RNA sequence: UCGCACACGCUUACAUCAGUAACUAAUAAUAUACUGAUAAUUAACAACCAAUAAACCAAAACAACACUAAAACGUUUAUUAAUUACAUUGUUAACCCAACACAGGAGUGCACCAAGGAAAGAUUAAAAGAAGUAAAAGGAACUCGGCAAACACAAACCCCGCCUG
RNA sequence: GACGAGCUACCCAUGAGCAGUUUAAAAGAACCAACUCAUCUAUGUGGCAAAAUAGUGAGAAGACUUGUAGGUAGAGGUGAAAA
């Protein structure tokens, strides 16, 4: 079949911006993303 | 009185498994049981407490059946002793005396005011901490002797121990003595009790 | 500038006391009613609003997917005795 | 023949008009799945809302009852307090996950038809291959083994594991 | 140093699903559709498909299946235990 089973709630909760803010490492992720000049910090 | 119990299933607050093979069983409603028995205080008076046994019921959290107790001004649940009958009067007194009066198997008395040699259960460890001993069905303790301000109790594990005199205990034996004679017959019942197969 | 009227566009036929409009997305029905009553001096019996999501189109030059601005449309029911006809 | 509705989702695919040298659907026909421009229905539908403090025992199986595994959702009383709570979003657009317009994939309610799809390029009747049908007489003579396969399942005897998994 | 339990393994919370027939009381036994599995054979072998299709076979009220909301990760987790 496949390893992918799309869900919006799980994606927005887990990979969301607020989740990135709740942890320092996530802040570092957003940090390196903005350092790389990503147009989107979240998919 | 009935409370909803939260099954951990071997999961702590961290989420790690500290105990293997626990889960997949039916749910449970925890029934409030009084292990204290030393507290007439809710009636706002030092006087004794009289009780009446309405019915005997099964409990999810223990193999021992639970007895419904009503004083008529209150309703509490206890652990049913062997030979317990419906409509029996249960006397509870924290008073200390040298009279040494024999009581019914449903009553509760301190180790000091209680005669030596009588089979007992629901024995407390430390005063006010509730009974930590012999809450299982079919078992019971026995008072060996009295030394100083303490009383020597022989536990069902045959170990000789010393329990404080001020600790209240219920006389008699716990009911459901045939619980150990129950044959499971299949792994399914074990899965119903919440016991998962252990390959460890 | 926030609102405009559309008549001959909608395929639905409601010539009697029903007018179609394009509105802003943030504007509630009540404020639309009050605005249409005070500014244009006409009675409004009812307002029914819905949001139309904007279509998307790509761009081959920069190779970039784009989307047209989102819209919101409204349908107003005026007082009895009026007929809306426009081309 | 097997599919219509509710979703989680999927971000104008869709409806109309116009144009298809070219690309796009392995081609044509054309187009629900191409370009360009222009249409995209509501609600009594689905999301979004009172704070607390007290009372009560005797599970669910169309269940007086019984059994076991000892029981999803439930109600009542009192106090405080709320306004336009005539509102806000979304549906109804077309379907989607596996690099593909991919015989593979999944949740819920009820039909099996008055719903829906046509093996939608054409010839040749070679060998050979795949699926399927039939056969004289013998009836396992095949083969590592009745594999396979049409017909059927009557009887025999062992090893291991109790068994339902 | 971090990212991973939307696959899968286990578990927590909250829901849903599992015709019919013989039967002495029996959610009790056996057979058999859905659903959950993949016994044998054949086909497929830059495929319809980087796990398939056809016939056949197992479970199918149970240690069952499944939706949604969660938990456990590499000096480990999980594992009716096969490295």
């Amino acid at each position: 079949g496949n390893e992918y089973q799309p869900s919006n709630i799980k994606r927005k909760h887990k990979h969301g911006w607020v989740r990135r803010l709740r942890t320092p490492t996530g802040v570092q992720v957003i940090l390196r993303r903005m350092h790389k000049g990503r147009k989107s910090l979240s998919h | 009185m009935p409370v909803k119990m939260r099954k951990s299933g071997g999961r702590n607050h961290t989420g790690q498994i500290q105990v293997h093979g626990i889960g997949g069983g039916h749910k449970q409603r925890y029934r409030m049981i009084d292990f204290l028995r030393f507290r007439p205080e809710h009636e706002s008076k030092p006087g004794p407490f009289e009780e009446k046994v309405i019915a005997v019921r099964y409990d999810p959290c223990r193999s021992a059946d639970i007895a419904l107790v009503a004083g008529g001004n209150r309703k509490r649940w206890i652990i049913a002793t062997e030979n317990m009958k419906a409509g029996d009067t249960v006397l509870n007194s924290d008073h200390i005396g040298r009279m040494a009066v024999a009581a019914r198997e449903g009553d509760a008395h301190p180790l000091g005011a209680l005669p030596v040699g009588t089979l007992i259960n629901n024995v407390e460890s430390e005063p006010g901490r509730g009974a930590q001993y012999i809450r299982a069905a079919g078992t019971c303790g026995v008072l060996l002797r009295k030394v100083n301000g303490t009383a020597i109790i022989q536990l069902p594990s045959k170990r000789q121990m010393q329990v404080l005199e001020t600790c209240i205990a219920t006389v008699g034996r716990v009911s459901n003595v045939d619980h150990n004679k129950r044959v499971i017959g299949k792994a399914g019942r074990n899965r119903w009790l919440g016991k998962r197969p252990n390959s460890g | 500038x926030x609102x405009x009227x559309x008549x001959x566009x909608x395929x639905x036929x409601x010539p009697e006391d029903t007018v179609q409009f394009r509105i802003p997305m943030e504007m509630t029905r009540v404020d639309l009613r009050n605005y249409l009553e005070r500014i244009y001096n006409v009675p409004v019996a009812a307002v029914r609003t819905r949001v139309q999501y904007g279509s998307n189109r790509r761009r081959d030059h920069r190779n970039i997917r784009i989307k047209k601005p989102d819209y919101k449309v409204a349908y107003v029911q005026l007082a009895l005795g009026q007929x809306x006809x426009x081309x």
